């Protein structure tokens, strides 16, 4: 068996198995019950149908696996963007548990990312509808969106923390410049270092790269001397030592579909452009996940505009990559 | 509708 294509999918791993939920294609949003499993070292897939409080079928969704449970937070489905929090534990039939969270939730929001230190999950950004006042950060509407739809959407720069010993929300108080409000950008944890590069703002999608400390909370951009890559929003960002970042794909200001890689080198504050056999095989909305064994494992996704629906080419490739 | 803002 082989999973159907899709973007906007989620997919999490352990480092030898990669769990992959939800997206879209076109002829849609892919079941809600099915969770794809890729075994890493043997390169054979499983579905399994879970059950209890299934999500809605969604793209966009932001997803994290600790210690085999899996957490999905966020995301679109036909109704528009939610903020429900949902556990699957996959350490029998596997079921999802909607999480009654205290405190204040996150905005309805898709196209985020997350940060995983501790018993802390930090979730910063994404696309959706206006908060309420009380939230600390920046709002910035879509302008397109008040045309569109019947709810007018736009980027944030929020930092939300859910603390997973109580399943409670709260916002750090945070020090340094935050990135601009963005959605579609990439999170990826290093350390007590919560990276994040790229993604759309307002008519631009950007090549800054900053970091969130998660013990003090202080925002520091990273300049890296030298030659950087262009600007993208839809890439992956992917740690794979604790020295080095991985970057693939992505969609340029000029929506171009982008199939180059690179690392970043976090000690020498320096990117390299990484040479693959994948050149001819943009992707953007495609999934990334670090294994065990020094790969990283690229699946679905789209190789041109999806922009332009009725040619999209959805993906259910894996392209893997030996960093 | 879930494609915008990217």
């Amino acid at each position: 068996a082989c999973p159907a294509e899709r973007s906007g999918h989620v997919a999490v791993s352990d480092g030898r198995h990669m769990f992959v939920w939800g997206g879209y294609k076109s002829n849609f949003y892919l079941p809600r019950e099915e969770l794809w499993i890729y075994n890493m070292e043997t390169g054979r897939w499983k579905k399994i149908n879970t059950e209890g409080d299934v999500p809605p079928s969604m793209s966009g969704s932001c997803a994290v696996c600790v210690d085999r449970v899996l957490y999905l937070f966020g995301g679109h489905h036909s109704r528009g963007n939610t903020n429900k929090f949902y556990m699957l534990d996959s350490r029998r039939v596997l079921q999802w548990e909607r999480i009654d969270c205290q405190g204040i939730p996150p905005s309805s929001k898709d196209k985020l990312g997350v940060w995983v230190y501790k018993n802390k999950l930090i979730f910063f950004g994404g696309y959706g509808y206006l908060p309420e006042d009380k939230v600390l950060g920046t709002f910035e509407f879509d302008e397109t969106s008040f045309w569109n739809s019947s709810h007018p959407r736009g980027w944030n720069d929020h930092v939300h923390i859910l603390d997973t010993e109580t399943f409670t929300w709260s916002q750090p108080i945070t020090t340094g410049k935050a990135p601009s409000p963005r959605a579609a950008h990439a999170c990826a944890t290093v350390g007590n270092r919560g990276f994040v590069f790229g993604g759309r703002y307002r008519d631009a999608r950007m090549n800054d790269l900053h970091y969130l400390n998660l013990d003090t909370w202080e925002w520091n951009e990273l300049i890296p001397q030298g030659i950087c890559p262009v600007g993208r929003s839809w890439h992956s960002l992917t740690p794979v030592s604790s020295d080095h970042l991985f970057l693939f794909g992505g969609f340029t200001t000029d929506k171009q579909p982008l199939s180059d890689a690179w690392t970043y080198c976090i000690s020498k504050n320096e990117w390299i452009q990484f040479n693959h056999p994948y050149t001819e095989k943009p992707r953007l909305w495609h999934t990334a996940c670090a294994s065990d064994e020094g790969e990283v494992i690229v699946f679905g996704g789209c190789a041109n505009n999806l922009l332009v629906h009725h040619r999209a080419a959805h993906s259910n490739e894996i392209l893997i990559f030996s960093v | 509708n879930n494609t915008s803002g990217s």
